[PDB]
DNA sequence: GGAGTCCTTCGTCCTAGTACTACTCC
DNA sequence: GGAGTAGTACTAGGACGAAGGACTC
């Protein structure tokens, strides 16, 4: 059973911890079995606790205000973990997710491990990256690619992404499969330079080194 | 050359003096007096008779006229190609000798070391290079492409 | 150089050796025949110099030997053109074939016999007759399943494996694969070859199935195919042909039992309106029950219900439509059985009454 | 720029000409200088020979047929064609350029029947019984840009087009999709095929002295908004750009297409005509009035410019009819040059 | 710089009096100086098929040759080469060569330091970075048979007693496999191919204006025949319309002619000697106006 | 809007009707189908503007009107595919057609009717009834002579010609010329008019020569045929037709017939030795004999000797074989007359035994 | 240092082959 | 109704010409 996610935030960090100082803003997680939206989509906003980002604010349009009655992650904390534990987590970036999540999951104080110990993570990236190794594996350059329409899509942040990354990750992980196949001495001649041939050697070294000052034949 | 048809293999000529030099000049340009296709100007087997003073030849090793044959397993035609600088070619023809971990290499150098000791004839070994280190192939890859 | 032979002779042999002439002849003698006129026999070769094809005429009228080689699509036309029971007389006058037939003549250039390429004689290690009903059967059943154009050059041929009393032929793309094994009532010692497809297909068509018994010689480097008095050889594809025994489905402990023509006649329907590049079909088994549907992305939409035999437990898979309806199209039988493992393996497909032929497509993740 | 010189220096300069060019550019006794056919951009060298070539063997061309039938299409192309029209060297014989244009086609194929007439020696039943550089520049800009009078779009003029091409694009708002119009001055239309749908195919060409481009994954309506992509000699349509990583443009969706005859129709856009002082009478009610009434259509105020002597004063038609936006192209058909002004209605 | 042999003038193999104008001589040959003083006498490409036709007339077609010249992989080259071959369209990989200036010498390390935009690209496109750190591991690396003759060599004897060739498909086009300087440092003599659109053009003008002859009985024109203070030149010289007047066609050169105002033949010699960065900008150009 | 109707009333016309619709056509609702349930009737229209094919079923279940158009060939595809003797529900809900049969569920994408282009109404002028199988001998002795892409647009297609109570057809490309004329018994206004090339492959289609009556209207620029309930209507072209009173041959002095099939034979195995480009042959004809001889490049050479009906002067004459091959295949008699004047001059061509057609080709000079 | 000679590469058009679907024959 | 033959449609390869980066003194 396949789990889709991706988390809108407010910017990240640059240096150090690239969660450290941040919060989450807003999930929007769909899920898919058998390679079908079920429409059992996790779409939550959440509280900020920070100022959002002017680059996360131009990115889709979220205003803090807005996010100020909605509840917090330790509302929903029980609520998304059984929604995505025992399924496949399909993200971008592994690294950047995962360690807000993990960092959400730490602020809550209930000793919570890592996701990765109870879930099998999985990049969506890595895969596409491996598929087209050195080219830009975005989710627009997918889009196109895979001849998506992200333009007339109602729904604005992550669950627009999140629905584009799953018609990406249905495309990658079509159509087909492959056929498992593939799958002593002895003598032998050395040949001595003749007295002419040496007579030869000598003179063109004798040129090289009246002219270079140097023989390594000979250095 | 007449022997292998149409196939074209791959040859070192080596000019030893000055003879040689102008026999090798005399050489390259009747292949390009020839006229050619994609490959290139080619030279016949048999312009080595007439140009032929002061040159050492290399054999092609697997690449080559006889290498090409004794793969094949053609016993009569590898006998043919080798007459050929037998002849033509007396203390100046060496078998190439060839470890670069490529198709078929070990079974034609085992086949070759037996042939080269059964005529008594002389050997040389090249790491027939193209670049510095082994970590520009990849480059040269692409160049090439 | 001169003989005399009945139009009704010539015919079948004629049509069938001008079936492997097409593949743009650049060397232009391919596109001619190589007569040699001994004893009261002409033969006949049609080639694309990687393969061969004999035809004797027996010659009841008077003969002298020797050889020249005419333009064979023009010869095979004029002869296919006149009617039954025409005389054909010919004679080579000095650099033209002349061919009379009564009161009409036509003069053929002549390029020399000694010019045609000659093939390397090669001799017989394994040897086997079958009726040709067996040959028949063997290569129909599988041939859809041939390779298009692979850089996997090998997969272009059909592999035939004899042991035993056994004979089982297969051929794939790399993504679905049909097999078939025939009785041929002598035991075989083991030999593996591939045939190139465009040689397969001449052998397909020189088969009418009926009573001469087919005599095949398989060498080193070549096959040797005798019906009768014609004679088809070609080369081989080397060898390394993957290990078919490893991509079998290893015990599909579901069954899946239906009849094939409705079954058939469904996904006929359901592909037309499936994915461009990828044929997808989606599939659900359920108790009893097989639901086929199809989709595309502007929403239309096939869907099939059907009553189908079937123990088991519910799961859904996806496939290339185009190759399971190949299968169904070869498969000229009552009942189908399909024995699954999960949606994400190959199935494998029988005739629910033999084991003899046995079918299996890859899964696609639709 | 070497003929902007020869004009301040006292030069001119003739248009081209299929019967008086040469290779070179030639001095008939008169006209100092007249084109020389080499002098065309596109045409090679082979072709320039060919059509003096023929000429010279047989008279000076008749006809489009009679060049057709002197010279095959082996040494005259398709392309090569086209340039001669639109450069004028065949405005003698084809009056009209566009009739040329259109002609081109049909003659060809033609042609190539008159090819296989020859050499079958074959009877056949009986039968078949102003200015130089300022017009062909003039050309390339309805190809490459056209925007006299500002646009059609008055209400909204450049200010939503913006027809500097890649160069401008580059430097564009960022946004999910830049909002864009391209218009296009040539298209051609091809759909293909594979036995289970297709996405693809639109080809336009696009401004300034740019390229052409695409369009580009896509299509929405499904066949209604592909109809409405259609359109030769013609095309306005509404896209997102954005700056495209793969390259050979930009892409391009079309979430919106009006046409050239819609922005035309210049909304809240609509029609000001500027005549001589000298106009009959008749004319107000007759040609002027006749060209409007069969063209009627998107309630269009009619203004009206009377050049006087003594003032501008606007008389305001409004007798009843509207007219229709196709009437720009018919009324510039003869000796007219109108305006297109912002729509007194909208304001 | 032959002009400064009035031989070469007597002979006709010059145009200019150099008595007339203090040409030197000693530039061209210096008797004073032991190395060969190649004399590289230049000629119309237009009529190379005349030229080969007389030289192979005087010593054989055989005893001749071309001299080839080598294409390198530079700046603007490698990156279109490597773009192709990691499979871009040419439309991506022109958006980055056409911010590389057009500069004879260009490498990648001098593109880095005169464009701001290659570092930007390089660290924001896997792509880019990719392709320019192996057109580095590549850059000026040969790629093909140098394209014609950059000049002609006489031999006494068959060319290939001295060089090998290269010849076309057909064998023609014949040319040497030593480049211009390594050609003649192996000791044969070469001609270079002038390369001059205006002699053409002079050649065809005069035909068409020699015409004009039959059209009014006037002789034909001899263009070394005009008289060398005319008039009508330096009247339309001091108006500065010299535009498509040979040599004299840059906006800049145009600008330094209205202010100077040359007048007698002598400025007129000066002008590409004065149109230069080091004499404008020494003040040496003021200096010789006022 | 609802419907119900049998996939087996449904189905030959569905097949005559989308034939010439474009799999891909330039406007691509051309593609799809207008269905119309109004009345007890069904209405189904494929055009291209210069033809339209209207079929009408009356519905015998349940229904409700309305106007919608789906895609063709798919559906077609579909209808085709359906179960022996399918009972199909189809109903309009909002965008889509929802198709039930038995447990067979579709939901098509849907191209409104509005969009659709209503071809225009016209006057009838001139109408006629006659037999099925006079108009497909009139059709089928005529349809092959037709140009394909002649810029004289006005030759992509047959003039009809009508004078009396005969109704006449010629059809020609400015090379060859074919006429038939048949006894049509009604008494008609006079008038001229030529239909198109695809018009007329398509209605001979549909000739179901049987009993049918076949009733035809025509106007002035557009012709309407009505066989049962199926209507046909196309635009026609105005074009000036030649004049076939001038090409009819001025005074044939020799007359020569043929046995036809032998004649045939003939034609076909002389035309082997011919130009393959321009089909070029040369006619020797004396004295109750015919000897037709070729050539090509390749140096053969083809004779043919055969004995004829000639009274007459040896003549020499070359043609185009393909055109006369053609003839003789279409014309399916016992024997031909041959009316020639000489070399130079056309030739009248014609069934020995019936008048109804008449046949003139131009020679050639080679 | 400028200009021209240099070819090659990219784009467009034409030709040829191959497959599929319809039409005609058994 | 199915199989064989013909015609149409789609895809690949080669040729031709206009554009561009480059190496000559």
């Amino acid at each position: 059973r396949q789990i889709v996610l991706d988390t809108e935030t407010t910017g990240m960090n640059q240096i150090g911890a690239h969660y450290e100082g941040h919060k989450i803003i807003e999930i929007g997680a769909v899920e898919v079995v058998n390679r079908r939206l079920t429409g059992n989509n996790f779409h939550v906003y959440l509280k900020p606790d920070r100022l959002v980002d002017p680059e996360a604010f131009g990115v889709h349009g979220i205003a803090d205000e807005f996010l100020l009655d909605k509840p917090t992650f330790a509302e929903v904390a029980d609520e998304f973990m059984d929604y995505i534990r025992g399924a496949e987590l399909v993200i971008h970036n592994a690294a950047f997710d995962i360690g807000f999540m993990d960092y959400e999951f730490s602020l809550l104080k209930r000793d919570i491990p890592k996701t990765n110990t109870f879930c099998k993570v999985t990049d969506s990236l890595a895969v596409a990256r491996k598929m087209f190794p050195g080219k830009r594996n975005s989710l627009d350059a997918l889009c196109a690619r895979y001849e998506i329409d992200n333009s007339k899509r109602t729904l604005h942040g992550a669950l627009l992404d999140a629905q584009i990354l799953a018609e990406v990750y249905l495309a990658m992980t079509g159509g087909q499969l492959s056929l498992p196949l593939a799958m002593q001495a002895s003598k032998l001649r050395v040949v001595f330079a003749t007295d002419e041939e040496i007579a030869a050697h000598e003179a063109r070294l004798d040129l090289v080194q009246k002219k270079g000052g140097s023989c390594l034949w000979r250095a | 050359c007449d022997l292998l048809g149409d196939e074209l293999t791959h040859l070192t000529v080596l000019a030893a003096n000055n003879t040689g030099y102008q026999n090798l000049t005399l050489l390259i340009s009747k292949a390009y007096q020839r006229g050619y296709g994609a490959a290139g100007p080619i030279i016949d087997r048999d312009w080595l008779i007439e140009l032929n003073e002061g040159l050492i030849l290399l054999s092609g090793g697997r690449m080559g006229d006889v290498g090409r044959s004794l793969l094949r397993g053609n016993s009569a035609l590898v006998d043919e190609c080798v007459a050929f600088y037998e002849e033509h070619f007396p203390d100046r023809y060496f078998l190439e000798l060839i470890r670069t971990g490529r198709p078929d290499e070990e079974s034609y150098l085992h086949a070759a070391v037996e042939l080269a000791e059964a005529r008594g004839l002389p050997v040389v070994a090249t790491n027939d290079v193209r670049f510095i280190d082994s970590s520009d192939f990849d480059a040269h890859e692409i160049r090439v492409a | 150089m001169k003989f005399t032979v009945e139009r009704e002779h010539l015919l079948k042999p004629l049509q069938q050796v001008s079936g492997p002439l097409g593949g743009r002849p650049t060397l232009p003698i391919l596109g001619n025949l190589l007569l040699q006129v001994a004893d009261g026999t002409l033969s006949l070769t049609g080639t694309d110099l990687e393969m061969e094809m004999v035809a004797r005429v027996a010659l009841v009228q008077p003969h002298e030997p020797g050889a020249t080689t005419v333009p064979a699509r023009k010869f095979f036309d004029i002869c296919r053109g006149l009617p039954e029971g025409a005389e054909i007389a010919v004679q080579l006058e000095g650099e033209r074939m002349l061919v009379r037939s009564g009161r009409s003549r036509f003069s053929l250039s002549t390029l020399p016999a000694a010019d045609f390429p000659n093939l390397d004689d090669w001799q017989s290690e394994v040897e086997f007759t079958l009726p040709q009903a067996t040959m028949k059967r063997l290569i129909e059943a599988t041939q859809f399943s041939m390779a298009h154009q692979d850089v996997r050059y090998y997969l272009n041929g059909m592999l035939f494996e004899t042991e035993g009393e056994e004979l089982r032929t297969v051929a794939t793309d790399g993504h679905r694969l049909a097999v078939c094994s025939m009785p041929i009532g002598q035991s075989l010692p083991s030999h593996s070859v591939i045939v190139p497809r465009k040689g397969v297909i001449e052998l397909m068509r020189m088969l009418d199935g009926g009573d001469n018994p087919l005599r095949v010689q398989i060498g080193s480097n070549n096959i040797r195919a005798h019906v009768g008095d014609f004679i088809f050889t070609s080369k081989l594809v080397d060898g390394r042909f993957p290990d078919y025994r490893r991509v079998l489905p290893k015990n599909p402990d579901k069954h899946l039992e239906a009849g094939c023509d409705l079954l058939k006649q469904a996904f006929a329907r359901a592909a037309i309106l499936s994915n461009e590049k990828f044929r997808g079909v989606r599939l659900y088994v359920s108790e009893n029950q097989l639901k086929i549907t199809a989709n595309n992305p502007e929403q239309e939409e096939a869907e099939e219900i059907l009553d189908v035999t079937y123990s088991g437990a519910e799961m859904e898979i996806g496939f290339n439509v185009s190759y399971v309806l190949d299968v169904l199209n070869a498969l000229k039988c009552e009942n189908v059985r399909m024995m699954l493992t999960d949606s994400v393996s190959s199935v494998q497909i029988e005739d629910a009454a033999s084991q003899s032929a046995a079918y299996v497509v890859m899964p696609m993740r639709l | 720029g070497l003929v902007d010189e020869c004009w301040r220096m006292g030069l001119k300069i003739l248009p081209p000409d299929i019967n008086s060019g040469l290779y070179h550019f030639h001095v008939n006794d008169d006209g100092e200088i007249v084109y020389g056919i080499g002098a065309i951009k596109g045409v090679g060298e082979g072709p320039i020979e060919a059509i003096i070539e023929a000429r010279n063997k047989g008279g000076y061309f008749r006809e489009l047929f009679d060049l057709c039938a002197r010279t095959d299409t082996k040494k005259l192309n398709r392309r090569v064609l086209e340039k001669l029209i639109m450069s004028g060297a065949f405005d003698r014989l084809g009056p009209h350029r566009a009739a040329l244009m259109n002609s081109l086609g049909d003659a060809l194929k033609a042609a190539d029947q008159h090819a296989k007439a020859e050499a079958i020696g074959q009877l056949d039943l009986f039968g078949v019984l102003p200015w130089p550089e300022q017009v062909v520049l003039d050309g390339e800009r309805e190809t490459l840009g056209l925007y006299l009078t500002g646009h059609p779009i008055n209400q909204y003029l450049k200010e939503i087009e913006r027809y500097v091409g890649g160069v401008r694009l580059k430097d564009m708002h960022p946004t999910e999709r830049g909002k864009v119009i391209t218009a296009a001055g040539l298209v051609v239309a091809a759909r293909v095929m594979v036995t289970k749908r297709g996405n693809r195919i639109g080809i336009c060409t696009l401004d300034d002295r740019s390229g052409r481009l695409e369009v580009m994954l896509f299509t929405d309506a499904l066949d209604k908004y592909q109809q409405l992509l259609e359109k030769d000699r013609i095309l306005i349509v509404s896209g997102q750009v954005s700056f495209d990583d793969f390259s050979g443009g930009l892409k391009m969706t079309a979430r919106e297409v009006m046409d050239i005859d819609e922005a035309r129709e210049k909304y809240a856009r609509g029609l000001a005509i500027s005549l001589t002082d000298r106009q009959i009478d008749d004319q107000l009610l007759n040609r002027l009035r006749q060209s409007l009434e069969p063209h009627r259509s998107g309630t269009i105020p009619v203004h009206l410019y009377y050049q006087r002597a003594d003032a501008r004063a606007r008389l305001r038609f409004g007798a009843t009819w509207r007219v229709s936006p196709s009437d720009r192209l018919l009324n510039d058909l003869r000796g007219l040059i109108g305006s297109e002004q912002v729509e007194l209605e909208f304001d | 710089s032959g002009a400064g042999s009035l031989v070469a003038y007597a002979l006709k193999i010059t145009d200019l009096d150099p008595l007339e104008f203090d040409l030197l001589f000693e530039r061209f040959l210096n008797p004073e100086r032991v190395s060969m003083p190649d004399f590289d006498v230049d000629f119309c490409m237009e009529k190379r098929d005349q030229v080969i036709e007389h030289v192979a007339d005087m010593y054989g077609r055989d005893a001749v040759s071309q001299i080839i010249t080598f294409g390198t992989m530079a700046a603007k080259a490698v990156i279109r080469d490597v773009g192709r071959v990691l499979g871009h369209p040419y439309g991506f990989v022109d958006r980055i060569s056409k911010l590389i200036p057009p500069d004879p010498g260009m490498t990648l390390a001098k593109a880095f330091e005169a464009e701001p935009q290659l570092p930007e690209i390089y660290e924001a496109d896997e792509e880019v970075k990719a392709l320019i750190d192996m057109a580095r591991k590549l850059e000026g690396v040969t790629r093909n048979a140098g394209k014609h003759a950059g000049g002609v060599v006489i031999a006494p004897t068959k060319i290939t007693d001295f060089a090998p060739l290269y010849c076309d498909e057909e064998g023609k086009h014949p040319v040497t496999q030593f480049d211009k300087s390594d050609v003649e440092y192996a000791g044969l003599v070469k001609f270079d191919f002038l390369g001059l659109r205006t002699l053409t053009i002079i050649n065809w003008a005069l035909e068409m204006i020699n015409k004009r002859r039959a059209k009014n009985g006037e002789p034909p024109l001899d263009i070394a025949a005009i008289p060398l203070d005319d008039k009508k030149s330096f009247d339309m010289l001091q108006r500065s319309e010299t535009t498509a007047v040979f040599q004299l066609e840059s906006r800049g050169m145009k600008d330094l002619i209205k202010r100077l105002q040359p007048d007698c033949f002598e400025d007129m010699i000066a002008l590409v000697a004065l149109f230069r960065p080091g004499p404008l900008q020494s003040g040496m150009v003021d200096n010789f106006i006022d």
